[PDB]
């Protein structure tokens, strides 16, 4: 199985920082990417940015730099190299920013590509004072 | 006459697509040193020289370089090939220790950190009930705190025991011909212009590929093939980002890359036969190590890969360029080997840079570390031997590879940013001419002679 | 293509000094089975380019003691000993690995 | 940059009639995937690329097209059936169709 | 140099041209067919390979009427049913490389067909043999 | 379903009936025949092993007068000290397991006498085209 | 045939030296229980009544 | 008077097991198919140069 595992919403005061830890388990973590993507109520989907957690190689959208960062942890065992852990820091908070954010894994099929999605997490909703 | 019969010829030149394994051929200066001087000494065949390199008309097979093999079997064969030159080697079990370390001996700021550390630590001997006291150096970035005084531990002993490389072998790029063995053939586009994707219209049988060196870079890959006439860039889609562009441009860039610093090997028995080449005294000057690339030549490939790039992209586009966005430390900047010391250089000088719809030199410093954690595995690493006296190196700059930003909400902008990513991307910059094909024969045609009794 | 590269292009040579003409190709023109073939064309103006060397250092039977060829992988450089007005025209290099061959800018010797 | 425009946006239909949704690219030479959002749950991907359905798809969703024009055809559906739809060309999003129990 | 002849005798130098090419190239491809301490054990596989391979056609040659002789002939009429094409349009104007993919559709039909025609003609012959 | 007739042409399909069913079904058992990290040296090594063991098949073929034919005939009459049968009853009572045991107390005398008709037969034939 | 183990372990890694692992037992957690197994009765005597036969 | 192995410093060292002998046996070399041996069976001769027999 794939499996992915968020955090929890939050009420934030606005002007802070916030941090989304998306666990992956099932897979060979080194291997795929993680993107992340919000969902504002009214507005459509959003596409915000991806990770490649072999080096950590980021890219963001372009309207979200100088505010977003994206890390990632490894497992770094014989026994258990499954699961990652990629964590991301959003700030410069607006009330705007009140949405539901998501992270994704690309389709695992070979002939699948980059984009399309399979797996999703449970969605985390922020929410700004 | 219309009577037709069929025969069976055998031998016809005809052929389809599959995916076997190959064979490398280096050549013979690499056995005129012998006994494990470098790899490929013991695991590749001395050349059959001069391949049958011949010509074919009338003929186009489409090609790709994406979904092409030979690039995945090569990184599993180079990996494969690696880690058999280190099982001869020392493991680092005993060295794994508490460490007292302090500031080398020099002119300290309060703000700005020196790069070395003198290290004292408990050691045993040939040996067992003796031991002994010894110190040597170490950079800032294989040391951390663990926790009046001050005391160390080295960085990968909670994950993973070290192999010192040995000494007698090095890492210097060597060529290797790969071979398809007999029931094969690989093909070549001889084409000059040519993206790597789509039919070739003039391709070209060989027996074995030309000199392929294998180099270790992430960022500005080295000692390249030259492009033919042009500047070229390639993708696989273009308007999708998350795959790279690889640039591969036509006059190379002179790199010089040195470490200004005399250093001295201090050899450090730990028990029977096992000798621990640590860092000795600096004499001379404390002094950072860097690279130059010439100003001018570095202004006009720019020039050159705008040009190039605005086919793709429009005419009326401001391109601009820019430091890496983050992440771990050798995807950030560049990484190479220069005669058995690997570097981490920065390159926020190099893509400082917009670009309009119309003596000197650059100095890029660099830091040093000692044990690496190449592709990335989770029981590796490897404590490089510090090399004796100033050292230095010539290389030339042949490509880039690239990352658009795929920023959403109407951009005119189209900025760019380096990445190294894969190794694999290193690689498929080199094998991009050639596909594998394997030969069918035995066919069938209608043609009119009857088998008597 | 496997063009050559001329350097250098114009020599203004004098009449019993030495000259120098190389090339530089893109790959190594060695044939395979070891014996690369070149050739040095001769050219004068209104006539038809006619062979020195059909070789690194082979020539053609009628080609007098003074035409040499010489280089090795890439780098292949004529050298002739004395220059006369026989000698003046436009020169070529030459391939004998593969097909397409590619004749060269040509390289002129004049006074 | 690339627009999206679905069509024909909020749709009305009881469940048993069969439909079909049109998103339109602003420029072609792409292939376009979709995805099917729930009242309040995780949306899902039901087709990837232009026909490829993914796991746990059930064959009475067709998707077919080309040029800068996408169909995808709901036969034989349910009430449980129905949600919303989007449709993704490479990370830009259409604003989606409605598909209302009459 | 070495000349534009050469390559007609190279090695799949002749797969360009039409049949005229494949009338007298077939030694060469024939001939390069055959002949070719954990890597010793991949290329040895690798060559073990490729003489299982070689040898797999000259046993389907040898169970049809063709021994060796590398240019047989046999005893099945050509339907026209599957080329539907005149005699010198595939002998003057397609290339074996645009032949393959015409007779590609359908595959041991005349190889069956083949199997038959040698089993039965054995028989027959043994029942010639047998009178006498 | 399948049927009966299926196991007639399957591979040792034949093997319990006469020969009748043995006289058709013989490509067969010849196809079969060839077609197949230490656990690679050891499956590497029995391959090798296969192959060789055919090869020294058709190796001794060659040296006999057929050479593919795979349904030999040949020169030396049989000597009827060791059959005492009539014909049809090797042709219709017997099977080839009953064959193998009847002329199991005995071999390569007949192989000895091949190889002898076989040279000799080239010996003549050697003089009747040197008179040529 | 049911097969259990109804006590409740923990495993806890120990760290020997560089890359090592012991998982020795950790804590157990409810009723010290011993291990044990079911079948049932009448199949038993049946399956017994054939094999005398 | 302390003292320590000779080979300490330089190599450590594998005892061998005692249930391996080192006594000689008898080897027969064999060429592979496809070769021969040849052995001179002359007397007077000095190993170099050809043996007639
Ligand atoms: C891109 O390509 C360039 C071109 O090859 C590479 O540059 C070469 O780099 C290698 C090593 O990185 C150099 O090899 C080293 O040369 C040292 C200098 O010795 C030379 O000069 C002396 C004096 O003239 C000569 O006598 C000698 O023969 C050499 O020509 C040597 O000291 C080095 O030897 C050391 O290692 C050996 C290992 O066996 C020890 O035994 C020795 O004692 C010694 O410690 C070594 O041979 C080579 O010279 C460079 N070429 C040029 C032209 O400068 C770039 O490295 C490459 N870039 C990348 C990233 O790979
Ligand atoms: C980014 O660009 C690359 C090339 O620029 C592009 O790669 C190509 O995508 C197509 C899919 O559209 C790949 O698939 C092939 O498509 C051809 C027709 O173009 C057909 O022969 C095959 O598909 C047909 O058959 C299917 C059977 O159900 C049909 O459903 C389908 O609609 C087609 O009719 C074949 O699969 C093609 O292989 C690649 N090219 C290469 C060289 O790999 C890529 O898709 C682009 N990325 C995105 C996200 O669009
Ligand atoms: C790293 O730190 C060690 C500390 O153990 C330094 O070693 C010691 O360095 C001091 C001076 O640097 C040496 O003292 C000198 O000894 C000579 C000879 O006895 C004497 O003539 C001088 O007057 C002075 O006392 C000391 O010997 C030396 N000890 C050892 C074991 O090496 C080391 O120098 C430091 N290295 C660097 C690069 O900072
Ligand atoms: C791309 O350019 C920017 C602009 O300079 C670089 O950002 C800069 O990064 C450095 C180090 O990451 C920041 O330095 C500071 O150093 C103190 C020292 O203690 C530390 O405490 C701070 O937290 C911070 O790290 C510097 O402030 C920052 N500049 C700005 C304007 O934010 C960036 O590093 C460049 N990219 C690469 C790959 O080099
Ligand atoms: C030795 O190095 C340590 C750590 O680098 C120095 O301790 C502090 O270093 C930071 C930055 O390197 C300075 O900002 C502090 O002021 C230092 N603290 C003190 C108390 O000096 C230390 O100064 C160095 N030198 C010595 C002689 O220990
Ligand atoms: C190397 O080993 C010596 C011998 O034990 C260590 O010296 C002892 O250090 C502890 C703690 O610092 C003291 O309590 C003892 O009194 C020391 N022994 C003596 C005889 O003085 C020493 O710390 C170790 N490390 C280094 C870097 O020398
Ligand atoms: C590389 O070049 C080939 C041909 O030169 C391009 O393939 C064709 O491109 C045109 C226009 O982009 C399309 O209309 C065709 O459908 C393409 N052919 C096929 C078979 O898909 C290819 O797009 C070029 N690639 C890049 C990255 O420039
Ligand atoms: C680096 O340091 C070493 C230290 O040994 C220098 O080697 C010495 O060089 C001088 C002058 O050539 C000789 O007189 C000494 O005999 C050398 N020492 C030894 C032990 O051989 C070396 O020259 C220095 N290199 C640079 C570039 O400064
Ligand atoms: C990199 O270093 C090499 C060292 O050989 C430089 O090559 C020489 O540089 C000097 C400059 O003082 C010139 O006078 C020589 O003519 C150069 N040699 C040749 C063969 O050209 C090279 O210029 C350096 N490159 C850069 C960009 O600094
Ligand atoms: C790579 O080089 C750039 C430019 O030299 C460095 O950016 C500077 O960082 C210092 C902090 O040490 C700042 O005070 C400067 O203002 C920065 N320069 C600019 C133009 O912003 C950068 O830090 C270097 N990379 C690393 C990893 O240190
Ligand atoms: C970098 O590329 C340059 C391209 O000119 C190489 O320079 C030539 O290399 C050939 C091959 O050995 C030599 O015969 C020429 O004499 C070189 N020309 C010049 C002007 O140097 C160069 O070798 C390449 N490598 C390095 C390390 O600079
Ligand atoms: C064995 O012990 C573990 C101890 O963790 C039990 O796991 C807990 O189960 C309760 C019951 O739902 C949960 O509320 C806890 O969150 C669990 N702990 C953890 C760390 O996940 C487990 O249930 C016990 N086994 C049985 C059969 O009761
Ligand atoms: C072994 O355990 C299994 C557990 O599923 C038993 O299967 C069920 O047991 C319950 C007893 O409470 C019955 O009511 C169910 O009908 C059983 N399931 C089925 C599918 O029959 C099984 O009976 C146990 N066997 C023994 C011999 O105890
Ligand atoms: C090893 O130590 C470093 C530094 O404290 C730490 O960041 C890392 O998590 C440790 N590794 C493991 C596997 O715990
Ligand atoms: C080992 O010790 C002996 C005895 O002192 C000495 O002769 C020899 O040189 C030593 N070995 C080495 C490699 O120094």
């Amino acid at each position: 199985q794939v499996q992915l595992v968020q955090s929890g919403a939050v009420i934030k005061t606005p002007g802070s920082s916030v941090k989304i830890s998306c666990r992956a388990s099932g897979y060979n973590f080194r291997d795929y990417s993680i993107h992340w993507v919000r969902l504002i109520p009214d507005k459509g989907f959003e596409w915000i940015g991806w990770i490649k957690p072999l080096w950590g190689a980021v890219s963001y959208a372009r309207q979200l730099q100088g505010r977003v960062s994206m890390t990632r942890q490894l497992s770094q065992d014989p026994d258990d190299p499954d699961w990652g852990v990629a964590y991301m820091e959003f700030s410069g908070l607006t009330p705007a920013d009140t949405a539901e954010y998501f992270c994704v894994r690309r389709g695992s099929c070979d002939y699948c590509g980059d984009f399309p999605w399979q797996y999703w997490c449970q969605g985390t909703v922020v929410v700004v004072s | 006459a219309e009577n037709l019969w069929v025969t069976v010829y055998y031998g016809v030149p005809v052929w389809k697509d599959a995916e076997t394994t190959l064979f490398c051929a280096s050549d013979a200066k690499a056995y005129e040193t012998e006994k494990h001087n470098v790899w490929a000494t013991h695991a590749c065949v001395p050349t059959d020289p001069n391949p049958q390199e011949i010509h074919l008309e009338n003929v186009t097979e489409e090609f790709n370089m994406w979904k092409n093999n030979m690039v995945e079997q090569m990184h599993t064969d180079i990996i494969s090939l690696w880690d058999q030159s280190l099982k001869p080697c020392v493991k680092l079990t005993p060295l794994c220790v508490t460490l007292q370390c302090t500031n080398v001996t020099n002119n300290i700021t309060d703000d700005m950190r020196g790069e070395l550390k003198n290290c004292s630590f408990n050691m045993t001997t040939e040996l067992r009930d003796k031991k002994q006291k010894v110190y040597s150096l170490f950079y800032r970035l294989d040391v951390v705190q663990i926790n009046s005084n001050k005391e160390y531990r080295l960085i990968n002993c909670n994950t993973s025991a070290c192999t010192q490389a040995c000494p007698k072998v090095s890492f210097e790029p060597i060529p290797i011909h790969y071979c398809a063995p007999a029931g094969f053939a690989i093909l070549k586009c001889k084409d000059k212009k040519f993206n790597g994707t789509g039919p070739c219209p003039s391709v070209s049988t060989v027996q074995c590929t030309h000199g392929i060196k294998p180099v270790v870079s992430t960022q500005l890959l080295l000692n390249g093939s030259l492009a033919e006439e042009e500047v070229m860039i390639r993708s696989e889609n273009i308007t999708n980002n998350a795959k790279n562009i690889l640039v591969q441009f036509n006059t190379p860039v002179q790199i010089n890359c040195t470490r200004p610093n005399n250093n001295t090997r201090k050899s450090i028995r730990i028990g029977p036969g096992q000798a621990f080449y640590a860092t000795g005294d600096i004499i001379g000057d404390i002094r950072q190590a860097h690279c130059n690339v010439s100003k001018a030549t570095w202004n006009e490939t720019l020039g050159k890969v705008v040009k190039q790039l605005r086919k793709h992209f429009g005419n009326n586009t401001i391109i601009r360029f820019a430091n890496s966005s983050g992440g771990d430390l050798e995807v950030t900047t560049h990484s190479f080997n220069c005669g058995g010391e690997f570097f981490y250089c920065n390159t926020s000088g190099l893509f400082n840079s917009t670009w309009i719809s119309n003596n000197d030199s650059i100095t890029l410093p660099c830091r040093i570390k000692q044990i690496i954690n190449m592709w990335q595995r989770i029981g590796q690493c490897m404590y490089a031997p510090p090399i004796q006296g100033v050292i230095r190196c010539v290389s030339n700059i042949t490509g880039l590879i690239l990352t658009r930003d795929g920023g959403s909400t109407n951009s005119t902008t189209e900025t760019f940013r380096p990445g190294g990513g894969d190794m694999r991307d290193n690689w498929r910059s080199e094998l991009y001419k050639y596909k594998v094909v394997k030969i069918e024969p035995l066919g069938v045609a209608p043609t009119r002679c009857k088998r008597r009794v | 293509g496997v063009l050559m590269t001329q350097s250098p292009l114009s020599l203004p040579v004098r009449l019993g000094d030495q000259a120098s003409i190389s090339c530089r190709s893109s790959q190594s023109i060695v044939y395979s089975n070891g014996n690369t073939y070149l050739e040095w064309y001769l050219q004068r103006p209104g006539q038809s380019p006619k062979l020195l060397i059909y070789k690194v250092s082979n020539r053609f039977s009628g080609v007098p003691d003074r035409v040499s060829g010489s280089g090795s992988g890439t780098d292949f450089t004529l050298k002739i000993s004395r220059v006369e007005a026989e000698d003046l025209g436009v020169y070529y290099c030459f391939q004998g690995s593969h097909v397409p061959y590619t004749f060269g800018g040509g390289t002129k010797l004049e006074i | 940059e690339i627009v999206l425009t679905q069509s024909p946006g909020i749709l009305s239909l009881s469940p048993g009639e069969t439909a079909t949704l049109f998103c339109k690219a602003s420029q072609g030479g792409n292939a376009m995937t979709w995805y099917q959002k729930r009242r309040g749950q995780v949306p899902r991907l039901l087709i990837y690329d232009t026909s490829r359905r993914a796991s746990g798809v059930p064959d009475r969703f067709v998707g077919s097209g080309s040029g800068t024009d996408f169909f995808l055809t709901i036969n034989k559906l349910d009430r449980e059936d129905f949600a919303v739809y989007y449709c993704q060309q490479f990370e830009f999003f259409g604003l989606g169709s409605e598909l209302e129990v009459h | 140099a070495v000349g534009i002849g050469a390559v007609f005798l190279g090695f799949l130098g002749a797969a360009g041209s039409t049949m005229g090419a494949a009338s007298m190239t077939l030694t060469v491809q024939a001939r390069n067919l055959l002949s070719g301490t954990v890597w010793g054990i991949k290329q040895l596989q690798a060559r073990v390979l490729a003489v299982e391979r070689y040898l797999r056609d000259q046993q389907l040659l040898g169970i049809w009427g063709c021994s060796g002789k590398l240019i047989c002939c046999t005893n099945v009429p050509w339907n026209s049913s599957w080329s539907n094409r005149n005699l010198s349009e595939i002998w003057d104007n397609m290339t074996w490389l645009q032949w393959d993919k015409e007779i590609s559709n359908y595959t041991q039909i005349i190889y069956g067909l083949l199997e038959e025609s040698q089993n039965q003609q054995e028989k027959n012959e043994q029942d010639l043999l047998a009178l006498d």
